[PDB]
């Protein structure tokens, strides 16, 4: 119950990098060229 | 005997006159012998004998002694007790920082010494060096000089260098420091320094520099120097059983303070090295900190306890603290208890006291009237003669009891009728037998209560008891004057059974020849008690000079509204027994008798009510069975209905046409529609039965089953309850506020399964919860109320103002939720009322508004009632007799002295308490009535296809029938499509407006050409092409996404001529043109032919609780306070988006300094070329109570309160009289600010008391000079409290050492004069029959 | 700024938790107890700093008093105290930082600071043995102890050579050197001779008290020439303003006769006039100064340099042992630290250490060779716990009684296992040989007993104050016997006459505030109190009966 950190600074202090984070946490569409995005068929809703 | 308490500090001289030696040793007493030593913390040469008129020593041990020193051990022999008020006190080896003068917040040393509290903090703790009148070696009085700063700069200055630390530096500055002399000098920087912060600290610190001189205290007493212990009878240390002790913990503290001081006095006797002595020093000045307040310094310091110790601070302070818990809470003798039982036998002026309870109260009244009559010679005698309770002392004690008040008290006391005087019946057993009609005013119930008896002992009590406090002196709620002895289960079903008819009843059609046939014929068995004849009624009428106007007739009643008959007085009429006969209907009927012939007759009436209701009650065999729950036979179909219907949109939301959240939507509203249909169709059956006949054919009746007879008779309970046992339950609740789905199809008739019934434990155990829960917060907003109306007591006969609120009850839309007659009861008219032919006074003045006036004047239809209020009186410290009106727990005007701050404190508290104790948030004008509708603010154009649009802002509705009261009271939108013309009167079914929240125009007033100039697209308006129909659309934009070249400027709505000249405006000499602000439809055209009132630029589209009446009595300031406009005159708009819109109300004769600081989101009532007055609305929403002081007067702050803080009491049914909060506002804005000092003797930046600047003005205008004009402030109930103006009165409610600092560096006075004041004091109160005494103690001052 | 706007926001919400405050603190500051002082200062605003979310209804409830003055101080307060880390105000922790500022000392460094206070010692020894009527004392005190008023090998620390001969020996030793310089005084080696008897002095061994006799005694006639001192400068150079160049030169230096002063009577200045003002007072002080030097076989000036010496010595040598004292302070509150939780305050242990501390260096003797670790130890474990005996219990115990519980805590703890379940007391009479009964008062003795704010509990919130009866009151039913009775005397006394009535009136108290005696009664009516005695019996006979002892004999408790 001490102040404040930014919660991916325990994830830092467990060695994990930005794009390890993201690779974590996130769902990847991938943009191409031209200009072309690959589709998820459900992950458009909004 | 003193008339006065006045507070100082204590002189170090004056705190060693108080005392009678110097405690040394930290000894306490002997440990062997457990005596007191020979100069110890328990001393007896300081403090005295231990023992009454006997030395320590045992020589002079005699009687004949009394006030000699004795030799050997130097007690004075007198009184153990003298050790109860003697002090001695401690000379302190070095001075020692009071630490109420430090660590207070404002800290009036460091505010005294123009240093902040952490150069003092750092000074006294010994870190810093300060100068002290250094000379003129290169320095600054009171500066900090730090230690290795102070030894290189005490190089190169031969002089002595003047730099101390600790308490020392501290008292040398303060004695040093002239009061007087800064005083000039800071007034003469004052004659220069006209700055905001600059002028305000001197002024700030220049107020308690002149309190400072004018009290008489010295700075240097701040700073301590000898210490006083408190006697031992006040710490004492009290031999327990087993060898045992007890003391308290100011003994721990005291002993920690002569250690520390003793091993100082040691350390510096010793020539110690000075960083151990600066150590002990800090630690003798924490030891002193500790004893005064344990933990204002940090951290409160625990014994072999592991709580902290109570320090003197503690022992006067806190809730345990003899401020609160023995200053008024305290035991008392002569007092008893035991649990209530009915017993109604009794009359309502009797208790029955138990016969061991009145043995022993009345103690000493049996000794004396025992030896009196001589039966016992001996108090002695008399005391063995009644332990042993012989056949005497029963009879001496019965002529004690005889006329003998007792004050029976129920705990939870939250109103006046929590106490009241009953004479006592002797009965045997252990409980008090009570009067059943008073417990509804107790609301005491018989499942084990205990009513606390106290006893009157003096005359004057006895009278006060009798006078007063008898419960037949007491039969008006004092909050609004209906009776407060309403029969309450039992006797309103009695009289419920004995007056409802039946069809074939027994002895039906018979003529009585009164009601003593009816009675005959009904106790003989030959008629039953509910048959209807023809009783002949002797009814009589004081339709005259009082004169009781007999007049018999032949009636068409029942029997037992004929027996009923005989127990009415003469002047009620037989029509009011001629019915049903609820629960209202009884309340009705002692309302009606207690109006018509006054008080004691309706004790009598409702005496014999009570036992008339008894009786025919148990003879009623009223029984609750199992088949008196009829469950409706149709009940399975709506259940299975309800069913098929939410497998129907279980379906639909399985099909995905509706969303789960739609879906439990749904079905919420179809089981509760359901169960509204179970409820009905039970109801239906219940209320009607089928009875056969005179004739032999079915004829319905209402039904005697006794669940609907104990239900519609207002017994007990009403068909919420008749619902969840015939009908199905329902949904249950849930502690989250939500509802269960799943619903209670059973009831209680049939069972619950064990679902349904985990199901209803939620809701159950929430309301027990909250229930149990608000019980140990009952009385906290009585208290809060109290503190604020302490001091408020009638003074006055008269003081004559013209002022007051004018009264008109609450038509809000369609009917008027309270009428007049409920209102302007009771108080004073304040003008002379008028006919609505205004030519002849109705009332004349300075008159009690009765029942009979106001009958009178709702007869004459009057509308408009100025009553005296009592925010308008003239009178100071009080309250005038009629400015409040009449008493209404006696319906006579009030007596001068009755404390109405108390009383109404309480008539807010305890209906309040009966509020929920948590809060709750819940086209065309359907025209009804006829008649004529009255504008004000009328200013209305025509238009050319007949219609009307009114473009004046505040025109709304009131419509008026030919009775002068209006009818339809409604809020007439701005161009809203009228079918109503101009003042003619229409019939009712025929719509007047019909609004559009999509429809706000800016309808012109004359005809013409609506052309634009200084008009471009792009930077004033978006580009709208309204592919919908292809009209030409420009609507105009914000601040937002516009250029800043056309951001400042405004486009025009300018109607022309046919040529093109520009048309005036009728009334100015301005242009035509209507510059628009955000978010208009404009359809318009350039050169488009368009009548007057077009429709050009269309702008598109209550709580409860008792938190409710905390917030509104502490006046919060709303989130979104609606802005007002401040000044009148006509509108222009301000500065774009600096974060805030400004607008400048510009006056057309006055000055404009208001650009008001508006935000955007909260979007404009007003155009910006709009006149409004000062008082009238810009923003929508919950107006702030303050703007209405500031800009309104006085009775609309006090009519905006008293109509909103109503409107939480009769949202829920509460009834309440609005004196009651009149006294509470009174109370609340007595603080006037000054704005022109004038020749008056305040400051400009001046809050005072308000009655004290009105008698100024008064007597500074008596003068040949004129006074000053006050701008009126309003606070809240919690911060009004804080400004009275007693120190003894004011430590008792507050924080003790925050209001005993700020009395005693002041210098302050009590001269004593409240209702708190003194009771703590011990004096009578300056309210009740204290009143004359204190017109007697203010006539010898007078002499 | 930051606080600043924990402020803002508590005042903008009306409640704080202890998260925003915990992220609204400063990075410098660490330990919790300046930051619940930061939680009070914010409290007593007060914006209700609780723990957790708190409730709906009691923001409305709960009170904002009051506005907004002290929160104008606090305002003051919160905006600066946002600069310096090191404030706190606990003299413990203040204590451990102002103790940390003085290092050690070695064992050659604390050898040598004690051989500074050793010759510190010896400067006012020298400045003590230059006088000699310090050694005209020292004759009459060892004439006065020849008659054994005292005891002299208890008065004098026999001397530094056990044996009254030997210390007969070095006083037949002073006699004769007294004798050969005082009265060969007629100045050549008459100081020298002095010197000779100043050094035989200097090896003979006193008591402190005995040596702090004669140091005070010539104090108290030093500050007297320090006022003659002042008695001149005070009325000389402020009074007429003479310039000091007439007092550095004419006063100062000579100091012995009446020249410096009254011939200045002429030197035709206004100050020289002003004189005669001044004339007669120090005339006083003409005289005075020379009794002083008829008090010391020398002169004023003289008696301005032995003081000095002596001032100088004290002032190195009290100043090398608080230097020494200063050093092991880091040793007090290790031992301190072993004796805390006996009762007293953490604070009040440590301080009776150093006041031993102290007491250990004037005691200290580095001839011996040992540490000083070793010998200021045994007086701390003396003082801390002899003001734990004395100073601890708020009621005093004796302190070998305290060691009688202490010895008897120490040994019923041993024979709790030792003997099996629990020790008898009756067992504890055999195991120590105190008898049964001064062993059953040791365990009768309670323990600083209880808080009279101790809760029973939760009746009332009820206290134990609230329910102990006072019995040393009047209850109102024997106090209206008791008034009643005076009556029923009264109407007694109403049945007897004059002589008779008046005499039971004062044998015994009645209205009168004595009870005077047989004879005194009968000193007022010149009877030998034989007829006194029987009126007495005869009226006390005569209120025996009945039907005059009808009210009486009830007001008897029977
Ligand atoms: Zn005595
Ligand atoms: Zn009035």
């Amino acid at each position: 119950r001490r102040r404040k950190l930014p919660a991916t600074i325990i994830l830092r202090a467990l060695n994990y990098t930005t794009e390890q984070i993201l690779d974590l946490f996130f769902e990847k569409v991938i943009f191409e060229i031209k200009l072309q995005m690959e589709l998820v068929p459900e992950r458009l809703r909004g | 005997e003193f008339d006065a308490i006045k507070i100082a500090l204590a002189s170090p001289d004056m705190i060693r006159s108080w005392s009678f030696g110097e405690v040394k040793k930290p000894e306490t007493i002997n440990y062997r012998t457990f005596k007191p030593e020979r100069d110890g913390l328990f001393c007896a040469r300081i403090f005295g004998p231990v023992k009454d008129y006997e030395c320590l020593c045992g020589k002079y041990k005699r009687l004949k002694h009394r006030g000699v020193i004795c030799e050997k051990c130097g007690v004075e022999v007198t009184q153990t007790k003298v050790r109860r008020e003697r002090m001695g006190h401690i000379e302190l080896a070095s001075p020692t920082a009071h630490i109420w003068f430090l660590k207070s917040l404002p800290s009036r040393i460091g505010l005294l010494l123009d240093m902040p509290l952490r150069d003092i903090e750092r000074v006294l703790y010994f870190e810093s060096y300060v100068v002290i009148e250094g000379g003129m070696t290169n320095l600054e009085r009171q500066q900090i000089l730090t230690e290795e700063q102070y030894l290189d700069a005490l190089e190169e200055f031969g002089d002595e260098f003047d730099a101390k630390m600790g308490a020392e530096a501290i008292q040398a500055l303060l004695k040093s420091m002239d009061l007087e002399q800064e005083c000039e000098q800071l007034r003469e920087e004052l004659n220069e320094t006209n700055s905001e912060t600059k002028r305000k600290k001197l002024t700030k610190r220049i107020k308690l520099l002149e309190a400072f001189v004018q009290s008489g205290n010295k700075p240097e007493w701040m700073i301590l120097t000898v210490l006083p212990v408190l006697p031992p009878d006040l710490r004492p240390l009290v031999p327990l059983d087993g060898g045992r002790f007890a003391t308290s913990d100011l003994n721990d503290l005291y002993r920690r303070v002569i250690n520390r001081n003793n091993r100082l006095k040691r350390l510096l006797d010793l020539a110690a090295p000075d960083i151990i002595v600066r150590n002990e020093k800090r630690m003798l000045q924490e030891a002193v900190d500790a004893l005064l307040d344990n933990g204002r310094r940090g951290r409160a310091i625990t014994g072999s306890n592991k709580r902290p110790l109570k320090s003197l601070a503690d022992m006067i302070k806190g809730k345990q603290g003899r401020f609160r818990q023995n200053l008024l809470g305290k035991r008392v003798d002569y007092s008893g208890r035991s649990v209530i039982t009915v017993g109604p036998y009794l009359r309502l002026h009797q208790c029955g006291l138990p016969k061991k309870m009145a043995l022993e109260l009345f103690k000493p009244f049996i000794y004396g009237k025992l030896e009196l009559r001589g039966l016992a010679t001996t108090i002695k005698a008399a005391k063995k003669m009644v332990e042993r309770e012989e056949a005497v002392v029963w009879d001496i004690l019965d002529e004690v009891i005889r006329e003998h008040p007792v004050l029976l008290n129920r705990a939870p006391t939250l109103h006046r009728l929590g106490i009241q005087a009953f004479e006592p019946v002797l009965i045997e057993g252990k409980a008090i037998q009570l009067h059943p009609l008073v417990c509804a005013a107790y609301n005491a119930d018989f499942d084990g209560d205990q009513m606390a008896v106290h006893v009157p002992l003096t005359l004057e009590a006895q009278l006060e008891a009798r006078a007063l406090m008898m419960s037949t002196n007491n039969i008006l709620s004092p909050a609004n004057g209906e009776p407060i002895i309403v029969p309450s289960q039992d006797v309103v079903l009695g009289l419920y059974y004995m007056t409802r008819d039946c069809v074939n009843a027994k002895g039906e059609g018979m003529v009585l020849t009164g009601p003593k046939e009816a009675e005959r014929l009904y106790r003989s068995g030959l008629a039953s008690l509910h048959a209807r004849v023809k009783v002949r009624i002797t009814e009589y009428e004081k339709d005259a000079n009082g004169e009781l106007v007999a007049k018999t007739s032949l009636k068409d009643t029942t029997v037992g509204r004929a027996i009923l008959w005989m127990i009415v007085p003469k002047g009620l009429p037989y029509s009011i027994v001629n019915q049903a006969l609820g629960k209202k209907a009884i309340s009705k009927m002692l309302n009606t008798c207690y109006r018509i012939l006054g008080l004691k007759p309706t004790v009598i009436f409702a005496d014999q009510i009570m036992y008339t209701g008894f009786a025919y009650a148990a003879r009623s065999g009223a029984s609750v069975g199992i088949d008196d729950m009829v469950i409706p036979e149709k009940k399975h179909e709506i259940i299975s209905e309800a069913e098929a219907e939410v497998a129907e949109i279980q379906e639909q939301f399985q099909s995905g046409l509706v969303t789960a959240g739609e879906r439990y939507n749904k079905v919420i509203d179809i089981w509760a529609a359901a169960n509204d249909r179970v409820s009905k169709a039970m109801m239906d059956n219940l209320q009607t039965e089928t009875v056969i006949n005179r004739d032999g054919q079915e004829e319905k009746q209402v039904s005697f089953n006794s669940i609907y007879m104990m239900a519609d008779s207002g017994a007990r309970g009403s068909a919420a309850q008749i619902r969840q046992l015939a009908g199905m339950r329902g949904l249950m609740a849930k502690p989250d506020g939500s509802i269960i789905e799943t619903p209670i199809t059973a009831n209680f008739r049939e069972g619950l399964n064990v679902l349904q019934y985990f199901i209803s434990t939620h809701g159950a155990r929430k309301g027990l919860a909250d229930t149990a829960l608000k019980t140990a917060n009952s009385g906290y907003l009585t208290r809060r109320l109290v503190d604020v109306a302490q001091d408020l007591v009638v003074t006055e006969d008269d003081c004559g103002t013209h002022e007051g609120i004018m009264m008109t009850p609450v038509i809000e839309g369609g009917d008027v939720k309270e009428p007049l007659r409920d209102r302007v009861l009771g108080r004073v008219t304040a003008e002379d009322v008028l006919k609505p032919g205004t030519a002849d006074i109705l009332v004349p003045r300075n008159t009690l508004l009765h029942e009979q006036w106001c009958d009178l004047l709702e007869e004459n239809s009057v509308d408009a009632v100025k009553v005296r209020s009592v925010v308008s009186c003239d009178t100071d410290f009080g309250v005038c007799a009629h400015c409040y009106g009449r008493d209404l727990a006696r319906g006579h005007i009030i007596n001068k002295g009755e404390a109405i701050g108390v009383i109404a404190a309480q008539s807010i508290g305890e209906p309040g308490t009966q509020l929920t104790m948590r809060t709750f948030h819940i086209s065309s004008i359907q025209v009804k009535n006829k008649g004529s509708i009255k504008l004000s603010n009328v200013k209305s154009v025509v238009n050319s296809s007949g219609k009307l649009v009114i473009t004046s802002r505040n025109t709304e509705l009131k419509l008026i029938d030919e009775f002068g009261r209006t009818k339809e009271s409604y809020k007439v939108p701005y161009g809203a499509v009228l079918a109503k013309g101009d003042g003619e009167q229409v019939a009712g079914g025929e719509t007047v407006a019909n609004w559009d929240p999509h429809t706000m125009p800016v309808i012109t007033e004359v005809s013409g050409f609506v052309r634009f100039t200084d008009m471009i697209d792009g930077q004033t308006i978006t580009r709208q092409t309204d592919e919908l129909t292809g009209l030409s659309s420009l609507v105009v934009l914000d601040s937002a996404e516009r250029t800043a070249g056309g951001k400042d400027l405004r486009p025009a709505l300018k109607i022309v001529d046919a040529q093109g000249n520009d048309v005036l405006i009728p009334g100015t000499d301005m242009p035509a043109q209507y510059f628009l602000p955000g978010k208009a439809i404009v359809q318009l055209e350039d050169g488009v032919q368009i009548s007057s009132g077009d429709t050009l630029a269309r702008i598109p589209q209550i709580t409860g609780g008792l938190p409710r009446v905390a917030d509104l009595f502490e006046a919060r300031r709303p989130k979104e306070p609606a802005i007002l406009a401040e000044i009148s005159g006509i509108v222009s708009f301000g500065k774009e988006t600096k974060g805030k819109r400004r607008l400048v109300i510009t006056p057309v004769d006055g000055s404009d300094p208001y650009e008001e600081m508006i935000p955007k989101w909260r979007q404009l009532n007003v155009f910006e070329g709009e006149r409004v007055e000062r008082g009238d609305v810009i923003s929508d929403g919950p107006e702030a109570p303050h703007d209405i002081l500031r800009l309104r007067g006085v009775h609309a702050v006090t009519r905006y309160i008293v109509n909103e803080v109503q409107d939480v009491y009769r949202l829920q049914g509460v009834k309440i009289n609005d004196k009651h909060i009149e006294v509470i506002v009174r109370q609340m804005l007595r603080k006037a600010t000054i704005v022109n000092a004038g020749s008056s003797d305040f400051l400009e930046g001046e809050q005072v008391e308000y009655s004290r600047v009105k008698i100024a003005n008064r007597e500074l205008e008596a003068n040949g000079k004129v006074g000053a004009t006050y701008s009126r402030d309003l606070l809240g109930i919690t911060k009004a409290s804080l400004a009275t103006e007693s120190f003894i009165s004011a430590a008792s409610f507050q924080e003790t050492t925050r209001v005993l600092t700020e009395a005693a560096v002041a210098g302050k006075r009590d001269e004593l004069r409240g209702l708190k004041e003194n009771v703590i004091v011990g004096r009578l109160i300056p309210a009740g029959t204290g009143y004359a005494y204190h017109q007697d103690r203010m006539r010898r001052r007078a002499a | 700024s930051q606080l600043k706007l924990l402020v803002t926001r508590g005042k903008e919400q009306g409640y704080l938790t202890y998260a925003e405050v915990n992220d609204h603190l400063p990075e410098d500051i660490v330990d919790s107890d300046q930051i619940e002082d930061i939680i009070q200062m914010i409290n007593d605003m007060g914006i209700q700093v609780m723990e957790e979310a708190p409730d709906a209804d009691d923001l409305m409830l709960a009170e904002n008093t009051a506005d907004e003055d002290a929160a104008e101080a606090a305002a003051q307060v919160l905006s600066s105290v946002e600069s310096e880390i090191g404030r706190t105000t606990d003299p413990v922790r203040m204590y451990m930082r102002e103790m940390g500022t003085v290092e050690l000392l070695t064992r050659e460094g604390e050898i040598d600071i004690a051989k500074r206070i050793e010759d510190g010692i010896n400067q006012v020894q020298c400045s003590v043995a230059e006088y000699p009527e310090a050694i005209t004392y020292l004759l009459e005190q060892y004439d006065r102890v020849e008659a054994e008023e005292a005891r002299l090998s208890d008065l004098i620390t026999g001397f530094v050579d056990i044996d009254p001969e030997l210390a007969r020996e070095k006083f037949a030793e002073l006699r004769a050197q007294y004798v050969v310089t005082r009265d060969t005084i007629k100045h050549a080696t008459a100081q020298e001779e002095i010197l000779k008897l100043s050094e035989v002095f200097k090896q003979f061994r006193l008591v402190p008290k005995q040596f702090d006799y004669l140091v005070n005694s010539m104090r108290v006639m030093m500050d007297r020439v320090r006022t003659q001192e002042r008695l001149i400068m005070k009325l000389c150079v402020e009074q007429c303003k003479m310039p000091k160049k007439n007092f550095i030169t004419l006063f100062t230096g000579n100091e012995t006769s009446d020249t410096w002063f009254n011939a200045a009577i002429a030197m035709n200045k206004p100050w020289s006039e002003k004189l005669h003002d001044v004339s007669e007072e120090v005339h006083r002080a003409l005289q005075k100064l020379q009794q002083i030097e008829e008090e010391t076989g020398l002169t004023i000036e003289q008696v301005k340099d032995i003081n000095r010496r002596m001032s100088i010595g004290e002032a190195k040598a009290r100043r090398a042992k608080k230097e020494m004292v200063e050093a092991n302070l880091r040793l007090v509150i290790s031992i301190a630290k072993k004796y805390t939780n006996r009762g007293l305050q953490f604070l009040d242990l440590i301080q009776e250490g150093n006041i031993g501390l102290m007491k250990a260096v004037d005691k200290f003797e580095y001839r011996r060779g040992y540490k000083f670790s070793t010998y200021a130890t045994w007086w701390i474990r003396q003082a801390i716990t002899r003001s734990i005996a004395d100073q601890a219990r708020t009621i005093r115990i004796p302190v070998h009684m305290i060691e009688t519980i202490n010895k008897l805590n120490r040994i019923s703890r041993q024979m709790l296992q030792e003997m099996g379940r629990e020790p008898t007391p009756e067992e504890l009479a055999e195991r120590m040989l105190m008898p049964e009964d001064k062993i059953r008062k040791v365990l009768k003795i309670a323990k600083e007993p209880i808080s009279m704010e101790t809760p029973i509990g939760d009746d009332e919130d009820s206290h134990l104050g609230d329910f102990i009866e006072d019995t040393t009151l009047e209850l109102p039913l024997d106090s209206a016997t008791t008034e009643s009775l005076r009556a029923a005397t009264h109407d007694v006394l109403a049945g007897l006459t004059a002589r008779e009535a008046k005499v039971l009136r004062m044998r015994f108290g009645i209205d009168m505030n004595t009870d005077y005696t047989l004879e005194e009664v009968g000193k007022q009516f010149d009877v030998t109190r034989e007829r006194i005695r029987q009126i007495e019996a005869k009226a006390l006979r005569k209120l025996r009966h009945p039907s005059r002892s009808e009210v009486l004999r009830s007001f008897l408790d029977d």
